[PDB]
């Protein structure tokens, strides 16, 4: 087993249409909008927990590949460990929990304090140009309690996007990977998760959501080769040529990666 | 600061001899910054509840570390803020004597509870009551609005005495800091004086008041025109009020989207049909408008604006009210169905509105009334004549000022004949 | 002014068109009880193609009533038909949405052209 | 001459004052110890010691409110052994009953700042170790756009973008004013069993100067 | 019975002539629109609400296919019958500390309630019966062009109360859409048919409906709907072989050649498959 050797940086590009891509548990679930632009917002712990559960089903329980922060996906049918003094049991940890090993966790150890970070790091993902979620009422055949059905009918609302492209970026640190072992293969399913993200995460209120493009940029150098920020200038995202109006798909926005540092390479996943 | 400025009003009010009270490991106290004094592992509990903070738990509190993820460093409960018993203390009955409702230092605000204080003794401090809420407060007010000074109304005033505005919202049991502002009194009616000078609008009827309260203009965008449904994000950045800064950009679309799903509802018994871009609705566009977007929008009709997105919306209302002659009593008007799609998509759909138009001048022109049906095809004809074409789309600025427009058009022909 | 003579976009031609029949026949039957915008408006954005015919031999006999006394314009309403039809090659079989509201628009256009003194 | 200018600037930023730790509250400013942290994200090693010289504020203080779902309590430390004598799992349900946690945070937006800083030698530096030699190992990092981690502003959601600064410092939007922001965290004692210790923080001209955390007088 | 082994998306187009697919309680009852461009609306409730019109009516109740939302039934006492059956107490408003006993409470409810079965349902009232996901997802149908929803006024000749009115006849209007078509589209996820038992005479079932869904909603506001395309995409593994919006381009709806004005049949549209990754097969033949 060996660490990744290369600092990465990636830009993801999904967007919803129809849907609640993150409600916000302050405005009465409408979808989180950013009040300085306007621009909606998608937090970075939805998106790891999408990743965590996709990795979930995917693996379900293999060796190295277990989730420990579960949220109600969980089978119970087969589990197995690598069967490895603080430094022991957070090695055991890591080395088959691979949302541990990925973006890091807090034991309630004194020694280190628990602080295991991880190499993996999102920031919030906001939308490409403001967002206007249109409110929608729906009806209900049957009522909940006795007391209201003393005509009977109740009326309630859903809040959804009618499209929207989010920008979501992400930083790997490869020096944090070497101290937990995040590996290549670790990588790739990682970059799986991204793409195939959305997938298993369909439901009544969030749509119909999907990855359109993932660029990597790989380093040459164990650190960096060249700022972050200037990398992610070079995905530029603007709206198509012959579209005029809200933008209802993504057919409506071109989107182009400019030429990276000599240091960097481009990778397009998707 | 706040909670050191919580200490430093305990300090003040310890002092008098009423209108107060002055009931009484080692580390530095975070508020005061005392070194070698003893740290408490738990605070004293802040009221909820009338007495309190609406909303919250009997006992609830702003520093607790109940569980483990709180925790850090390895410190245990409220160690892990370190501040003296007597300044915990101090602060804690500084927060609960403004809770009192029986001091006049204390409003409601949707999801939060503000209360206020100066940092010396000040008329200001009942007098602010009123601004955030509107009911001599009206002298004031309108004094404020036009930028004078305060002393105007009433010199006793020391303008530079240094203001707090503290906002609470409730969880289960723990407080949250929703915004916080300090600053000169002076500055700050300034500030309010400048909000209410953008909200100012044509009253729609004469029992609505000149000064619209925080509270009613946010209960106009919430669902059922209710207290609860009530963003508290949208609550809190309307902060904006008193600090001058823009207005939350989710405001525009919120009150849009509140337009979007209303309708006359005659069912409150109101005999008047209630209007769905009222007074309030109004003024929140115009201020956002004004602030966030620098345009120039008036508080009564301008018939020489020649604006695309103003004329649309005088044309709006003007065929709602050739809609309202031709069919007395009507249940619903274009105003409850069409006025979100002509607004945002005018191309689509203004021509089916202009024939309905036409279909309803058509019968004032055989019925009694038979020219104010020329009237009506006037301004019809006056109002496109500045305008080349429809356009397929309209942002949500341009939105904004067709819902103006709709609005100053309606107000100038309820009594024009 | 803002009617563009220039424009030349079949829905706007058509509703200057309609103006100008509108025009003849208020001048030709003063006093009737309803315009031909409130009788043929739904028909002639409908059904454009089937109608308009009918509505020119109308605007004839208005025009011709008209040119019977000093009160003669008739010349001007007959000049401005066959300017504004000479832009259109073909008379649509339907009009979409926004290319009846350029039909409206130029309709209120023409209208308010010929209420100039 | 001597020490480093660092500007650092992000959308988002929360630097969480200690006494509104579970509904976050940040500083109007970064304190002493996120500047800390961000300079020991670029480069850091054992034998050396940051000291923070000033903070610059260069954009206005402006807030905001977000709400988030989170945990309740920290994973239990685990026995290895005992772990698969049987064949169960190990997880932490986070929406089973209290394990939710809703947690609000009033924090910064557009903030920009400009460190000021420099070495010290600790007791484990070694004969070879000398300050200059690490003062241009992080240029280099810092002019290449390097780093150990990606810097964050307090938490790690919140990316800086940060770049070295080789010239004067940018004006800044209270140039003319005196702010009192009343006492704030300088850092935390860690020889003392990680004993805090707080500084009163006045802003004239928008730049803050906190004395140094290692100083015998600001220590217990 | 063993759950679907197979992932599936599908695409299903439907029409309306002179109807009202989904009325908007906000816009009076308009139906449901785009306001920013005007393309028609119906909300995945309306279409799962057919889906169990047609349940209830081709099995008649009969056993392992009730439906958990009937137009007359109350909820908390559904909830009270997996209770009994299962022999337990309810708290006052949490699940049994026994977790398995909550497992069974709630397997109770999805083992024969079809509708929970499907689409999962929200159970946790007073009587709590827990949470369920369900397999089958759907998203809200759109038109392919923007509709112009026409309003038609008409009369009735009586009087509902004690009036004066009839002096004109009591006045009422419909809302129509004078023709639209929409597509909608879906998700079958077989992690959750495990977790809910959802099999393939389930599955059949479903296809079932979905293609005479309309068939009997007939009534004096629809008009005419009729369901005219189904493409069900099969894929080969439990987990998907590809992206599920790479699957819905290949469905491709535009106006045929030789049609112009605005669309009144089906037949003014030309529809287009094309061909599946090498994971996935269309069973367009639906």
């Amino acid at each position: 087993m060996t660490a990744i050797a290369n600092r990465y940086e990636f830009v993801l590009l999904f967007d919803v249409e129809n849907g609640n891509p993150n409600g916000d548990p302050d405005a009465g679930n409408m979808p989180r909008i950013d009040p300085e632009t306007g621009h909606g917002l998608v937090t970075d712990v939805c998106l790891k927990r999408k990743i965590r559960n996709h990795v979930a089903l995917t693996k379900e329980g293999a060796e190295r590949f277990n989730i420990y922060i579960q949220e109600k996906a969980i089978l119970n049918e087969t589990h197995e460990r690598a069967y490895t003094d603080a430094k022991r049991v957070t090695d055991w940890m890591c080395t088959n929990f691979y949302d541990i090993r990925t973006f890091g966790a807090v034991m309630t150890t004194e020694v280190n304090c628990g602080q295991v970070r991880g190499p993996v790091q999102m920031a919030f993902a906001r939308s490409v140009e403001p967002v206007v979620p249109q409110e929608v009422s729906i009806t209900r055949m049957a009522v909940t309690t006795k007391a209201e059905a003393e005509d009977n009918r109740t009326m309630g609302r859903k809040h959804i996007v009618p499209y929207g492209l989010y920008v979501a970026h992400g930083f790997i640190s490869a020096p944090l990977a070497e101290k937990t072992g995040f590996s290549d293969e670790d990588l790739t399913l990682f970059w799986d998760a991204l793409v195939n993200m959305f997938e298993h995460d369909r439901s009544a209120a969030r749509g119909l959501m999907s990855s359109r493009k993932l660029i990597v940029f790989k380093h040459q150098n164990r650190l960096g080769n060249a700022p972050a920020h200037k990398l992610f200038d070079l995905v530029k995202v603007s709206r198509a040529e012959g579209s005029s109006g809200p933008a209802r798909s993504f057919a409506d926005y071109a989107v182009t990666v400019g030429q990276a540092p000599e240091g960097v390479e481009v990778k397009e996943m998707l | 600061m706040i909670l050191q400025a919580l200490h430093g009003y305990y300090q003040r009010m310890s002092a008098d001899p009423d209108a107060g009270m002055p009931p009484y490991l080692c580390g530095q106290c975070l508020i005061t910054g005392e070194r070698q004094k003893p740290i408490a592992q738990l605070h004293p509990s802040i009221k909820g509840g009338r007495d309190g903070v609406r909303g919250a738990q009997a006992v609830a509190s702003i520093v607790s570390f109940n569980n483990t993820a709180f925790e850090s460093y390895g410190k245990e409960q409220s160690i892990n803020a370190p501040v003296s018993q007597e300044a915990a203390f101090s602060y804690v009955t500084a927060l609960n004597y403004l809770l009192n409702p029986s001091n006049r230092q204390k409003v409601t605000i949707a999801d939060a509870t503000v209360v206020f204080w100066a940092e010396r003794s000040s008329p200001a401090e009942d007098i602010f009551a009123g601004m955030f809420d509107p009911p001599r407060m009206h002298d004031l007010l309108v004094a404020i609005r036009s930028g004078k000074r305060a002393t105007d109304i009433m010199p006793d005033m020391d303008e530079s005495v240094r203001f707090h505005v503290l906002g609470l919202s409730p969880n289960a049991a723990r407080l949250s800091v929703r915004f916080w502002e300090v600053d000169t009194v002076g500055h700050m009616l300034d500030k309010v004086g400048r909000h209410y000078r953008e909200l100012e609008i044509i009253p729609q009827f004469n029992n609505e008041q000149e000064f619209p309260s925080l509270s009613t203009l946010l209960r106009q965008t919430a669902v059922l025109n209710k207290t609860e449904n009530i963003s508290p994000v949208l609550a809190g950045g309307l902060r904006a009020m008193l600090t001058g800064g823009p207005y939350p950009q989710s405001l525009l679309p919120a009150v849009l989207g509140r337009i979007r799903a209303e309708h006359a509802r005659p069912e409150d018994k109101s005999r008047y049909r209630l209007e769905v871009v009222t007074y309030y609705r109004a003024a929140l566009i115009k201020a956002y408008l004004i602030r966030n977007r620098k345009l120039e929008v008036p508080v009564s009709l301008d018939p020489a604006r020649t604006d695309r997105p103003y004329l649309l919306g005088r044309l709006f209302a003007v065929l709602e009210k050739a809609q309202e002659d031709a069919v007395p009593g009507a249940n619903a008007t274009i105003k409850d169905r069409y006025l979100a799609s002509a607004s945002a998509n005018p191309g689509q759909v203004f021509h089916m509105l202009l024939k309905n138009a036409s279909n309803h001048t058509a019968k004032l022109r055989k019925d009694p009334e038979r020219k104010s049906a020329i009237h009506y095809e006037i301004m019809m004809q006056e109002i496109i004549d500045n305008i080349s074409d429809f356009p397929v789309t309209m942002s949500s600025d341009e939105q904004g000022l067709f819902m103006i427009g709709y609005y100053h058009q309606r107000k100038a022909l309820f009594t024009k004949k | 002014v803002s009617l563009d003579p220039a424009r030349t976009d079949r829905p706007y031609l058509l509703g200057r068109l309609f103006a100008v029949l509108e025009k003849a026949q208020e001048d030709a039957v003063p006093g009737a009880n309803a315009t031909i915008k409130d009788r043929y408006l739904a028909s002639a954005s409908a059904n454009p193609g089937q109608v308009f015919h009918m509505l020119l031999k109308n605007a004839s006999n208005h025009t011709a009533k008209l040119r019977k006394d000093p009160e003669r314009k008739a010349i001007h309403y007959e000049i401005m038909m066959q300017e504004i039809i000479d832009n259109i090659s073909d008379f649509p079989v339907t009009m979409s949405s926004d290319e009846q509201g350029l039909f409206m628009i130029g309709y209120y256009h023409q209208r308010k052209a010929l209420f100039t003194k | 001459t001597y020490g480093i200018r660092l500007r650092v600037w992000g959308d988002y930023a929360c630097f969480t004052r200690p006494e509104m730790k579970v509904e976050r509250v940040s500083y109007d400013v970064m304190p002493p110890s996120a500047a800390r942290g961000i300079l020991e994200a670029i480069h850091w090693k054992p034998a050396i010691r940051w000291i923070v010289d000033r903070i610059h504020v260069l954009r206005p203080i402006v807030f905001d409110n977000v709400r988030r779902n989170e945990v309740s309590s920290k994973i239990p430390k685990p026995n290895p052994a005992t772990a698969m004598r049987d064949r169960k799992p190990l997880y932490f349900l986070v929406d089973d009953g209290s394990n939710r946690q809703q947690r609000a945070a009033t924090l910064l937006r557009n903030v920009d700042y400009v460190i000021e800083a420099h070495f010290e030698l600790t007791d484990k530096a070694g004969a070879e170790d000398n300050a200059g030699k690490h003062l241009d190992i992080f240029r280099r990092r810092a002019r290449a756009g390097q780093s150990f981690q990606q810097p964050c502003l307090g938490c790690r959601e919140f990316p800086a973008s940060f770049e070295l600064l080789e010239g004067d410092v940018p004006l800044s939007c209270y140039a003319g004013e005196k702010r009192d922001l009343g006492y704030m965290l300088l850092d935390i004692d860690f020889e003392r069993d990680m004993t805090p210790l707080f500084f009163k923080a006045v802003m004239e001209d928008g730049v803050i100067t906190p004395p140094s955390r290692t100083s015998p007088e600001v220590r217990a």
